[PDB]
């Protein structure tokens, strides 16, 4: 009795739903009277299952609508665990033990991997005189970020970044400049630990 | 690492996890798992120790810092024992000081267990 894993870690987007597999050994038809199938996170349950019955009065209360184990796919050896809506909290180690026959677990890693991908964009004319437009950046993401601002000649502009937050973090970021029409900057978050560099574009 | 519910049924289940998957980290083996759960605790066997504090701290009675924690101990105890043998379970078995953590797993199996084995669930 051997219970595997496909993927021994998963990184996920916040937000973003989440399926996690755990497979093991069914030679004949499934038996649920005898099947027991537990996911735990950290100081956490996610998951009991036993004797055909998903124990509701176990679960974590912060998993408590948003998790389920796939019952469809158990008949083919495969206990999964669905979590919709993965937040911050999901992130860590998870464990999945199986019994039916024998008896085995596995521990699965789940990073919940935030990069500033939905960058938000706006360009103000602040004065129509002086030409002085406000261009700005603002995106979302875990680990906190930088942003670099370039012109098309792509030397490197000076902006304003203001971050703010639970653990997902908000980065604003505004360049006031006297610029023509047509002319491109380029806002770049560069999401410093994970090297995600990410630039959009401003007309 | 684990859970805490509140009616037998719900116990009984975690219980009969929470034992398998401590005897799947541990390596101990089922007889020795059995005089566990049974009473018979051999305090300084090191598999009896290491079972015992995989399952104590599923079951949420020892913390990651090997404290004892009174709430999970009266979410187990409760569904064996009165509402004031739960009190003097969690006064008595609080003075058990080890700086051995995993002898200090086996010494509140102990403690626990006098006031009544955990098979008695499986009577239940
Ligand atoms: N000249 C500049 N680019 N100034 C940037 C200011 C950033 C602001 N103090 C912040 O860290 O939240």
């Amino acid at each position: 009795f051997t219970v595997t894993v496909p993927k021994d870690l998963y990184v996920v987007e916040y937000g973003s739903n989440m399926t996690i597999e755990c497979k093991f050994p069914v030679e004949k038809q499934l038996d649920l009277a005898a099947l027991i199938v537990y996911w735990e996170m950290e100081d956490k349950n996610i998951i009991q299952f036993v004797h055909g019955e998903e124990d509701l009065k176990v679960q974590h209360s912060s998993y408590r609508q948003r998790a389920r184990l796939l019952k469809d796919q158990l008949s083919l050896g495969n206990a999964a665990l669905q979590i919709t809506d993965v937040k911050l909290q999901d992130a860590g180690v998870y464990r999945c033990m199986i019994s039916y026959g024998g008896a085995d677990y596995k521990r699965i890693t789940v990073k919940v991997n935030a990069p500033y991908n939905k960058i938000n964009q706006r360009i103000l004319v602040v004065d129509p005189v002086t030409s002085e437009h406000e261009l700005t950046c603002q995106a979302e993401g875990y680990p906190k970020a930088e942003v670099i601002w370039t012109s098309s000649d792509h030397q490197v502009l000076s902006g304003k970044t203001t971050t703010t937050n639970e653990k997902l973090f908000n980065v604003t970021s505004t360049l006031r400049i006297n610029t023509t029409t047509n002319e491109i900057f380029y806002c770049t978050f560069r999401r410093l630990d994970p090297e995600e560099n990410h630039t959009a574009e401003l007309v | 690492g684990g859970e805490t519910g509140s009616s037998i049924e719900s116990m009984k289940a975690s219980m009969i996890v929470q034992q398998i998957l401590c005897q799947l980290e541990t390596g101990i083996d089922q007889q020795k798992a059995n005089d566990v759960i049974e009473g018979n605790i051999d305090v300084e066997d090191k598999k009896v120790q290491l079972y015992c504090e995989c399952i104590l701290k599923q079951f949420h009675i020892l913390d990651k810092n090997n404290v004892f924690k009174p709430q999970g101990i009266k979410a187990v105890m409760e569904l064996l024992i009165d509402e004031n043998s739960v009190k003097q379970l969690v006064s008595d078995c609080s003075t058990i000081s080890e700086e051995n953590p995993h002898l200090k797993a086996s010494k509140l199996m102990q403690c626990i267990s006098k006031y009544k084995t955990w098979k008695s669930f499986d009577f239940l």
